[PDB]
């Protein structure tokens, strides 16, 4: 009971959903990542190793490719726009670990993951922690002021003691031991193994997206 | 010296508010038909989206729709017009243009009737550090945006360059034009709404109730708006009044308000909740009347025609759904 | 520093503080009557018999 | 913009070519594509309608299955396979564009090409025909549908081609006035009756009009006198 | 006649008390899955309806069996007889290809853990949701549109027919156990890579392990002892002893749609969650 017009008129609705069904598995293959770390950490140092507001980067690796969001210098309040990163696979936080002399901008850092860790949209999106600046961590060994802002913590001059201290410390402020998990890689600015990491995790986490799904776990 | 100007502050604080403190709309709408119980069922459902939309507007004619993707629809015939390659979303009171900005901290016009059979980008507005909340279209040729920037903005399409800045704490979230499109009212985060001048480039009166406010719009009369917090409650406000006249709140609702609008004759309030479903106030009285249930998410966005024929809901699923 | 920003924040309110009220009465009234002017074609308010199927 | 139309028909009887078109400044991929004719005296009847995607290949009921369309997107080019030509093979060929969103359909005309052999349709008739135009004074059209070309869709499909001395016509109702530079010109109907109107006279005014009689598949709306002289 | 329950009549009863037992459970877990507002979306769980709904028709069909030769003995037709033996061999064999399907899709899930989102989906999981179906209706049916005989309790035994369905239904139930393995291996392999390259926190392999042994020892106990006797059952040679075990193994038979859905149903989190 159409129209000469009405009935070349569907044909162009057709096209278009032809075309957005097309359009839209394309960006199905690909995965998220949400930069979250510190402002002054190295997210513009990391950025570089690996290969006005939200700046997307593309990363390829194992035939897989990867989105990784950086926000930057948005300046406005988080409680706002963190709606639209719900469903991320990862976040990438990374943390300077030589910023605890500043009397401090390391409990900012504590605070920081704090929040993100037990945010309610973030309940099951896994957190990739980065502990980074280890060659001024270590050559500042012989007269490190640690216990300055630790003070219940004991331990000998080696690196090892601090760093285990201190990623015991983070691995605290977990709440939620049974969806999400915290993984830790100790970057250093020389690496080149950063990108490897990364995978392994997103795959990590993506098997046991697909285990839940299932109905093994 | 500068406790000074406190105590000069705070007595102008103390000389307005008595100045504004009369009746109450809630007693002396008394005596009045309630509508009853609307019960509007859902007429058509689009489908084409892959992801939560974030904002509409429907056509001046009141048969065209717009919805990393922009559609225009076809609400009478379900038909896909044209889809072009966001927290915002414009319709051209003429028709020619289309307006988007989001987190990019930009707003793009799209042209749609041109040679060609194309819709190609016309301006690429910039000059806000922050997010851009709401974007409407004053004329065919003027467009004003508000963004995160803690200001607003009054642009010029021919010549990207800003025209007039509004300032005067916390991000502004949304924004509505008058009906002689010769006033301006936007709500901003510190929990204040603020009445502007267009002409002019200064503010002219401002409302506080609480929380942030995310949503509001004008009453058709165009001389009283609506605004809908986080604290579960919707508010009406009075341009010649500044005041608040009523709390459109429940005890079993404590979800905030995603969206507000209003009907023709300005008799029903439409609010799309976080909750999973929208519902319909009756302006005039403190009671609810109905409930658009249906959606299975949060539903962002509503609008409703010039001529007052439907209502178009869409959520956080990706199926808007236009109701009658 | 701090008191230009003091300053730049006083000019507003004491201009707000000279604009004119009126009674909320006569705004209510004025509302309540448009609302029932024009409640001769509300096809939301009313149904009467664009989108029927 | 502009439509290039080419091949020449000057064939013997029993013989076939080809007769090519190409598009620039087009989303072709997205735009149906007619193919018209007009004899010396006649009016401007539908050959073939093509539509995006190569999905409604709809030819002409005088001749049928004889010629055929292909289209070529990433090219750009829209051609006819013309078959068993015959002497009744003497016009002017265009290449007409359209598309119909939910605007105004054979917006554009090509140049065409003429073709020459060496040797349930609505149709209307009126007592006046080819009436010349008086100079410093209006002339109006008017003309009868047979049916109703009023549809359901409340649609009426009224279409006022203007064709001047020269090469290729113009469009002045799609449907009223399309996107063209004269104000002066109007389209008046009810029911089944229907007149072009203009306001006032110029000298780029005086052409043919051609009418609308056309509501299925078939759009031959070219009953129509020929005003030339 | 093969009727001689003379030495054991404790059948009726418990019999009875099983299947109103599984009728209830199956009904509750539809009840808690197919609400239609959420649980629709995975594939799996809409595998798990097919078993479930196969249980409770199972149950219902299988313990009607003895009640219509008590007092009338009509008789109509043999037709009747015949007719009602083949649905159960179309009310067992579904659920063994539902539990084949679902193995099949656990293995998707992790040989290809990028992939299985896209490989697996709606439109494609309801083919074969469908053709399983047809299959064993077809299989059940085949007999009566086919020849016939060496005597069941109904003259209805076909030889070939019992060593067609036997042979059959044996890829499916070692390709049930082979898919299984082959998950706990890799995800065993998946776990030491993981400790080897040293990202400390072996839960996931734990966990499968335990949920996976009791499946297969279900799966290998349940369908034992019927397969064995009625491949036993070769030359047609049989005793009152083979009558017996027969019917006190049909409960065991039975059992299955008693316990089979409660893990799979159970073990999930999402269903308990959905509540
Ligand atoms: O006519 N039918 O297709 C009846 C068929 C059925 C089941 C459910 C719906 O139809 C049915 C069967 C059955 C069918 C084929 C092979 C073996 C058994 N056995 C039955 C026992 C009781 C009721 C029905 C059947």
């Amino acid at each position: 009971t159409l129209s000469a017009e009405d009935k070349a008129a569907v044909e162009r609705s057709k096209m278009i959903d032809r075309n957005l069904r097309e359009d839209g598995e394309k960006a199905a293959r690909e995965v998220k990542l949400l930069l979250l770390g510190a402002g002054e950490s190295g997210k513009s140092t990391i950025v570089k190793q690996m290969k006005t507001g939200i700046v997307e980067t593309h990363f390829t690796f194992k035939d897989l490719h990867f989105k990784m969001f950086d926000v930057g210098g948005q300046r406005s309040e988080r409680k706002k726009w963190i709606h639209c990163f719900e469903g991320v696979t990862a976040i990438i936080f990374c943390v300077a670990l030589s910023d605890y002399d500043l009397v401090n901008r390391m409990h900012e850092s504590m605070k920081l993951f704090d929040s993100i860790c037990n945010n309610k949209w973030f309940t099951d999106t896994s957190i990739i922690l980065f502990l980074n600046k280890k060659d001024l961590f270590e050559e500042k060994i012989k007269k490190s002021p640690l216990t300055i802002c630790y003070p219940e913590y004991a331990g000998s001059n080696t690196y090892e003691e601090a760093a285990a201290y201190i990623q015991c410390q983070f691995e605290d402020l977990n709440k939620r031991k049974d969806t999400k998990e915290i993984y830790t890689h100790f970057t250093c600015a020389t690496d080149t193994k950063n990108v490897q990491f990364v995978f392994d995790a997103v795959t990590d986490v993506i098997i046991k997206n697909n285990l839940k799904d299932c109905g093994l776990f | 010296e500068l406790d000074q100007l406190r105590q000069e502050a705070e007595q102008l604080k103390n000389q307005i508010r008595d100045a504004r403190k009369d009746a109450t709309l809630s007693q002396i709408t008394n005596n009045i038909d309630p509508v009853g119980r609307i019960q509007m069922r859902t007429r058509r459902t689009l489908r084409g989206h892959l992801a939560k939309i974030y904002a509409m507007h429907w056509g001046t004619d009141s048969r065209l729709l717009v919805s990393g993707k922009l559609i225009i629809w076809d609400s009478y015939t379900t038909n896909k017009v044209h889809a072009i390659p966001v927290m915002t979303c414009a319709y051209a009171p003429s028709g020619n243009y289309v307006a988007c900005g989001g987190l990019d901290n930009i707003c793009s016009i799209y042209n749609l009737k041109t040679r060609e059979g194309n819709v190609r980008v016309s301006r690429e507005l910039a000059g806000h550090t922050g997010y851009l909340s709401c974007c409407r279209f004053l004329d065919d040729n003027q467009i004003v945006t508000s963004s995160g920037d803690t200001t607003c903005a009054l642009w010029d399409i021919e010549t990207g360059q800003q025209t007039t800045t509004f300032t005067g704490t916390g991000d502004v979230m949304s924004l509505s034009l008058a009906p002689d499109t010769r006033l301006f009212v936007s709500g901003a985060c510190d929990a204040s709404a603020k009445l502007w001048d267009v002409r002019e480039g200064m503010c002219r009166q401002t409302f506080t109730g609480e929380s942030d406010i995310n949503a509001i719009c004008f009453f058709p009369n165009g001389n009283a708006f609506a605004t809908g917090s986080d604290d579960a409650t919707c508010r009406l406000f009075d341009l010649r009044a500044d005041q608040e006249l009523m709390t459109y709140s429940h005890d079993n609702i404590i979800c905030g308000i995603t969206s507000v609008s209003f009907s023709k004759s300005g008799r029903l309030l439409l609010a799309g909740y976080d909750d999973f479903n929208c519902n319909v106030w009756d302006a005039l009285k403190a009671d609810r009347a109905g409930v658009l249930a249906g959606h299975d998410n949060r539903v962002s966005c509503l609008g409703v025609t010039d001529d007052g024929m439907a209502v178009a809901t869409g959520s956080w699923d990706s199926f808007l759904k236009i109701w009658n | 520093a701090s008191i230009a920003q003091a300053r730049k924040l006083v000019e507003q309110l004491k201009m707000e503080a000279n604009i004119d009220r009126i009674k909320v009465s006569k705004a209510a009234a004025d509302l309540m009557a448009y609302c029932e002017a024009h409640a001769k074609e509300d096809p939301l308010l009313t149904p009467v018999p664009p989108f029927r199927e | 913009v502009q439509l290039v139309e080419s091949g020449g028909g000057l064939v013997q009887p029993g013989g076939s070519r080809k007769l090519s078109c190409s598009a620039s400044g087009f989303a072709f991929s997205s735009f149906g594509m007619h193919w018209v004719r007009q004899a010396p005296e006649k009016g401007l009847e539908w050959v073939a309608y093509i539509s995006s995607g190569s999905g409604t290949i709809y030819y002409a009921d005088t001749v049928k299955g004889r010629f055929t369309i292909s289209r070529d997107d990433p090219k750009n080019t829209l051609f006819l396979q013309m078959t068993s030509l015959r002497s009744e093979d003497t016009a002017m060929y265009y290449c007409v564009r359209s598309i119909y969103y939910y605007s105004s359909p054979f917006d554009f005309w090509g140049q065409g090409t003429t073709l020459t052999v060496s040797s349930s349709d609505i149709v209307m008739t009126q007592a006046t025909s080819s009436v010349p135009v008086t100079p410093g004074e209006s002339v109006s059209i008017s003309c009868r549908s047979s049916k109703s070309l009023l549809h359901s869709n409340g649609n009426t499909y009224l279409y006022w081609f203007l064709q001047r001395p020269g090469q290729s016509p113009q469009l002045l109702i799609y449907r009223n006035l399309a996107s063209g530079v004269p104000d002066r010109f109007s389209g008046s109907g009810s029911g089944t009756a229907f007149t072009l109107t203009i306001s006032r006279l110029e000298a780029e005014d005086v052409g043919v009009y051609y009418c609308m009689q056309h509501l299925e598949y078939p759009l031959t709306f070219g009953a129509g006198t020929k005003l030339e002289l | 006649m093969v009727l001689n329950p003379s030495q054991q009549l404790a059948i009726a009863v418990l019999s009875l008390t099983l299947g109103t037992f599984t009728v209830l459970e199956n009904l509750l877990v539809l009840c808690v899955i197919l609400h239609s507002r959420s649980l629709r979306c995975r594939p799996s769980y809409h595998f798990i309806g097919s078993l479930a709904v196969a249980d409770l028709l199972g149950s219902v069909i299988f313990v009607y069996s003895f009640i219509d030769f008590h007092v009338f003995h009509r008789k109509d037709s043999r037709n009747v007889f015949l007719f009602k033996l083949g649905g159960v061999t179309a009310s067992f064999t579904a659920s063994v290809g539902s539990l084949f399907l679902t193995a099949i899709d656990r293995y998707i899930s992790i040989h290809r853990p990028l992939a299985y989102k896209r490989i697996v989906t709606r439109p494609k999981a309801v083919v074969a949701f469908c053709l399983m179906w047809t299959i064993a209706i077809v299989i059940a049916v085949l007999p009566l549109l086919g020849w016939n005989c060496c005597s069941d309790i109904f003259p209805h035994i076909d030889e070939t027919y019992l060593m067609f369905w036997i042979g059959v239904t044996s890829v499916l139930l070692l390709f049930i156990v082979y898919a299984y393995m082959y998950i706990l291996w890799k995800a065993h392999s998946h776990a030491v890579r993981m400790i080897q390259r040293g990202t400390q926190k072996a839960r996931m392999d734990i966990r499968l392990a335990k949920t996976l042994v009791l499946i297969l020892v279900v799966l290998i106990i349940c369908w034992g002892p019927l397969l064995a006797i009625m491949v036993y059952d070769v030359f047609g040679k049989m005793n009152k002893l083979i009558k017996t075990v027969f019917a006190f193994c049909s409960m065991l038979c039975l059992l299955n749609s008693t316990v089979n859905p409660i893990i799979y149903a159970l073990r999930s989190k999402d269903l308990r969650h959905a509540f």
